[PDB]
RNA sequence: GUAGGGGAGCGUUCAGUCCGCGGAGAAGCCAUACCGGAAGGAGUGGUGGAGCCGACUGAAGUGCGGAUGCCGGCAUGAGU
RNA sequence: CGAGCUGGAGAUACGCUUUGACUCGGGGAUGUCCGAAUGGGGAAACCCACCUCGUAAGAGGUAUCCGCAAGGAUGGGAACUCAGGGAACUGAAACAUCUCAGUACCUGAAGGAGAAGAAAGAGAAUUCGAUUCCGUUAGUAGCGGCGAGCGAACCCGGAUCAGCCCAAUCAAGCCGAAGUGGCUGGAAAGCUACACCUCAGAAGGUGAGAGUCCUGUAGGCGAACGAGAGGUCGUUGUUCGUGAAACGAUGACUGAAUCCGCGCGGACCACCGCGCAAGGCUAAAUACUCCCAGUGACCGAUAGCGCAUAGUACCGUGAGGGAAAGGUGAAAAGAACCCCGGGAGGGGAGUGAAAGAGAACCUGAAACCGUGGACUUACAAGCAGUCAUGGCACCUUAUGCGUGUUAUGGCGUGCCUAUUGAAGCAUGAGCCGGCGACUUAGACCUGACGUGCGAGCUUAAGUUGAAAAACGGAGGCGGAGC
């Protein structure tokens, strides 16, 4: 029972009606409307009567899922990270998880010690920069 | 940084959750873990149950009468409720960080107290009551204040249980409540060093 | 429940960086030999909405995809 | 909702035992157990004393007319005694015999 | 967990109701005429507070021009002279002096009459 | 100052916990000229007969004059 | 079990039982008539029979279908499950495809569960390996007047595991520790001075609150009996709305190969992969809850089921609808007896602590009706108040800022809702009680406050323990845009 509770950290909600403290009558709601009416939808994309922007639009393309690329970036096995090399689950027990997708590695920072890459596929610059800094980059056969 | 009893005299490991406690992450924890233990149970009926067949009663319009349809209504005695409360359960996920934390802080509120103590040991004779209003009366508990064993000798245990004065928390089911819930901690000693680390 | 994506929307507006929801201009299939030449090419293209019909648009998709 | 229900209807004594009132105004007295109502859970001592009025029912007897018979009471306020004491006196239950059981106190038996 | 109203409306009720006596008929007896009765005994008690502000200061007035009057002054050019002298004397007072003390109205007239002229 | 958004709080129950009262009398009810800026809350007196106030915290079936609202009681019309 | 019993029921008289009753557990025997009714009929509970044995009194049999017989079926069951049949209101702010939804309802069958099940499968890794269930993938892939809206599965984590065969211990009960003295009180359990028990301080009863009176609990025992193929045409199913329509699925027409063979991989073709149709059973996890038990930030008499009990009273030709109902006391000690009255009712008495509990029996609010008293009121015009003064009255937050009442004055258009505008001759309402309306869910969305970890943050289903919580990385959010 000693304790109390963090200063704003429960706020007490809202009971509307109950006099004209107060939130009077109406609860909010105004002078009739059909905002006024206990009843459900509406809803949100229903604009007037009429015909929305959402169907008066160009539907462009379509949708093709594709193979989606893991992001690796420089800075990460740069720096800090004083190469324990990237291995397989090694990267993994560090700071690059999903499953069910390959890993791309990609610029971004600059490079310096010499580094070994391990990854599923990488960009030109990128393969450029690490080989021209000390290491290679293993792609699969 | 706290000394045992019976056996070893060590204790000077457990680190602790300052600034100086916190009242904040406690309230937290405790009202928490109230809610988590409640039997979500309060049910009442709406006008679907209320065993008052749809029927449209009278006149629509012509009666000189206010307007109804059914008898199973709200605004009628005898009928369902509004907004009334049905089966839930108020309970969540804390996340265990926060629990940790917690329990953390509560021993701690009680080391600086000083309302700790460290038990290596327990010389109660065979899972006798007198024999544990003895051993504690020795220790330095007169009888006026809430004691919370936690050890895992089933007969210090059989011997702190009918104690009036006292409550007996078993291996590691010990939170943040019964702990704050009382005056004291049977601590005890041997799951506390090595439950540091 | 978990609140459905608008299909209505999954190949005629897009999300970004900044949060900005982009989408095309209008009038390519029989507004057509009219033309213009700037018109005809200014409308095969894309843009970003004004504000105000912002929102609504997000609201169409919890993924932005 | 009955009295002995929460009492097993379980009468601990018997008719016939001697019987000493704890608490109430008749607070310690004797009396040979003359009726003892196990469901219910009431019982009669010789003690308590009454006066009752049976009203005018002319047979039998024209008038009315009174009578000092004695009110039953609730065995929870009845208790067997010891012979040497006499008093507050729990039982203890042992075997006398040859599968005949009794009753003692600290010190038997009744 | 359910919570009557119990207690509470025969509480705010009765308030009313204490408030509410004196009152003829139902007015007093009843809650909805009372609490009633009283949204417009409100407004009469605050409008009558800055009002009789207003009353009595008439009721000053007419007993000082009667003063005035009872010798041969007008209100205006009593009161006025007795701006003129600079005797700042509230009317309230002057009431007083001028209906409870003869002579002292006397010579405030003459006063107010001789710094007239 | 109307619709409206914001701020601080009053009361009701259930709950955890502490202060604690109660057959030399609890709650509830009844009277009143005390207190608080207001929701409200105290003092004492009469009622009653066995339970309850206070602080902090939590959760709500949480505050009614209206809905020709619902249940119940009692008034008018009428000694007609 | 061991002393009482003779049902609620509260009444007399009759009795019964320590040779063991009453109550309890466990079997048995007897069980009229109706009802699947079933010997035939019938308007259920009634009518009339025929046959076998009996001395009669009686007893049995006499439906229908599957069967050689023996034997099984009929009817009922709140929901739960499967199947044949299958709505509409609604939404799309109109409607018709569509959505409501294979939902409501009807029906068939069946069980304590059921269904499903042992791959011509998912599938894309040349991986998994019967099903059902949960988590998750996932509002993703897709469906759609591409509108409203509809919405998977594989993988990944759990629950529980099974694969077999054929045709050439609880249920009655017993036993269980430890306090007395004074005090208030009508009454001790409370106050108090000293006590003892605890594997027992959960609870309930006892004249007011009992660890140590009682029944119990921790614990310990515990029974004779007792329970454990293809194709075509019209269609449809899955996210499947004729769309490139695969596949299954059947109504009508057609009805191929059987191993160098058959089926699928979302038109279709080769290739290359996964597979063995035409035969059956299958525990387990899962669903429900009439019923039994345990609990509760669920209700306590307008609540809670409709019911403190009742589907009754009452309404309805019927289907069907369907109430309000609670409290003397600690114990009946239930008021002998005198008084006015036919009575009803009351006034004593007497009991009790209290009859300020007396059977219209706990409190006893308000509207509403009255008796008495104060001050007032019969030349007066009124939303009934306010505010100022005088009169009279009173003195337990109270002799002054008084309180009650009043006369005279000034002043003054009930409330609510609806409105450009309400005293409105515009809506609502007889009065007072009590019930009466901005909520809940989702591990959805987006924000403000806060918090814990912080380039890191986090579990879900479940598992184990559970007067507590811990485990659980499967997935989620951040990480890079176009
Ligand atoms: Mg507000
Ligand atoms: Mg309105
Ligand atoms: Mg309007
Ligand atoms: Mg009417
Ligand atoms: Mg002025
Ligand atoms: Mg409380
Ligand atoms: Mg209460
Ligand atoms: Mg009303
Ligand atoms: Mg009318
Ligand atoms: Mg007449
Ligand atoms: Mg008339
Ligand atoms: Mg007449
Ligand atoms: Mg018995
Ligand atoms: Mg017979
Ligand atoms: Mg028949
Ligand atoms: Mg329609
Ligand atoms: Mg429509
Ligand atoms: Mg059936
Ligand atoms: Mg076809
Ligand atoms: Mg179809
Ligand atoms: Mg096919
Ligand atoms: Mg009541
Ligand atoms: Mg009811
Ligand atoms: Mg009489
Ligand atoms: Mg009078
Ligand atoms: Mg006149
Ligand atoms: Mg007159
Ligand atoms: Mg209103
Ligand atoms: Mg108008
Ligand atoms: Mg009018
Ligand atoms: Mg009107
Ligand atoms: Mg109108
Ligand atoms: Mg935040």
């Amino acid at each position: 029972h000693d304790l109390k509770p963090t200063p704003g950290s429960r706020k007490d909600r809202k009971r509307v009606g109950r006099g004209p403290g107060g939130t009077d009558k109406t609860a909010g709601r105004g002078h009739k409307g059909q905002k006024s009416r206990s009843g459900a939808g509406k809803g949100a994309f229903f604009e007037g009567g009429r015909s929305r922007l959402i169907a008066r639009l160009p539907k462009r393309g379509f949708n093709n899922v594709g193979t989606t690329y893991e992001v690796v970036k420089l800075s990460q096995l740069q720096d800090l990270e004083d190469t324990t090399f990237d291995r397989d689950t090694l990267e993994a027990y560090r700071l690059v998880r999903r499953k069910n997708r390959p890993v791309k590695l990609l610029a971004s920072g600059e490079i310096s010690r010499a580094v070994t890459v391990h990854v599923d596929a990488a960009s030109a610059a990128a393969i450029k920069a690490v080989e021209a800094a000390g290491g290679r980059v293993v792609l699969p056969e | 940084a706290q000394i045992n009893v019976i056996g070893q005299n060590g204790g000077r490991t457990i680190e602790l959750p300052l600034p100086e406690v916190n009242s904040g992450v406690l309230h937290e924890v405790v009202t928490w873990q109230l809610a988590s233990r409640r039997r979500g149970t309060a049910s009442t009926r709406t006008r679907a149950q209320v065993s008052k067949t749809g029927r449209k009663m009278y006149g629509q319009k012509g009666t000189g009468n206010a307007r109804h349809g059914d008898r199973s209504v709200p605004t009628f005695v005898g009928g369902g409720v509004a907004f009334g409360p049905k089966p839930r359960s108020y309970d969540y996920t804390l996340p265990r960080q926060v629990r940790q934390l917690g329990l953390a802080m509560a021993i701690a509120s009680r080391q600086e107290g000083g309302k700790l103590v460290a038990v290596d040991g327990f010389d109660i004779a065979d899972a006798k009551t007198k024999n544990f209003i003895s051993w504690a009366k020795q220790n330095g508990l007169d009888g006026t204040e809430k004691v919370l064993l936690v050890t895992d000798d089933e007969n210090t245990r059989r011997a702190a249980r009918n104690v009036s004065w006292v409550s007996v928390l078993p291996v590691a089911g010990v939170n943040v409540y019964d702990i704050l819930r009382h005056d004291r901690l049977v601590i005890d000693a041997a799951a506390l060093e090595i439950v540091e680390e | 429940p978990k609140m459905k994506t608008h299909k209505m929307a999954k190949r005629r507006i897009k999300i970004t960086g900044t949060g900005k929801v982009m989408a095309f201009k209008s009038g390519k299939r029989h507004q057509n030999t009219g033309k213009s030449g700037d018109e005809i090419r200014g409308k095969g293209k894309g843009f970003v909405l004004a504000k105000a019909e912002w929102a609504r648009m997000k609201l169409m998709l919890p993924r932005g995809k | 909702p009955s009295a002995g229900s929460h009492h097993n209807d379980k009468l601990h004594f018997k008719k016939g035992d001697t019987v000493i009132v704890l608490s109430g105004k008749h607070k310690g007295q004797t009396g040979k157990v003359l009726l003892a109502l196990p469901r219910d859970q009431k019982v009669v001592v010789e003690g308590v004393n009454v006066i009752t009025k049976n009203v005018k029912p002319s047979m039998t007897n024209p008038q009315g007319g009174q009578e000092q018979r004695e009110l039953a009471l609730h065995a929870s306020k009845v208790a067997l005694v010891d012979p040497e004491t006499g008093k507050a006196t729990r039982v203890r239950k042992q075997i006398v015999d040859g599968k005949k059981v009794r009753v003692a106190v600290a010190s038997g038996k009744t | 967990p359910r919570a009557k109203t119990g207690i509470v409306r025969r509480r705010r009720h009765k308030k009313v109701l204490k408030r509410a006596k004196g009152f003829w008929g139902s007015r007093s007896k009843q809650y909805r005429n009372a609490f009633q009765t009283l949204l417009n005994a409100a407004t009469y008690e605050y409008r009558d507070r800055r009002n009789k502000k207003r009353d009595f200061r008439r009721l000053w007035i007419q007993r000082i021009n009667a003063g005035a009057r009872l010798h041969g002054m007008n209100y205006s050019t009593f009161i006025n002279g007795l701006k003129r002298a600079n005797i700042d004397l509230n009317r309230k007072v002057l009431a007083d002096i001028a209906a409870r003390e003869p002579e002292a109205f006397k010579a405030l007239v003459d006063a107010s009459r001789n710094a007239r002229q």
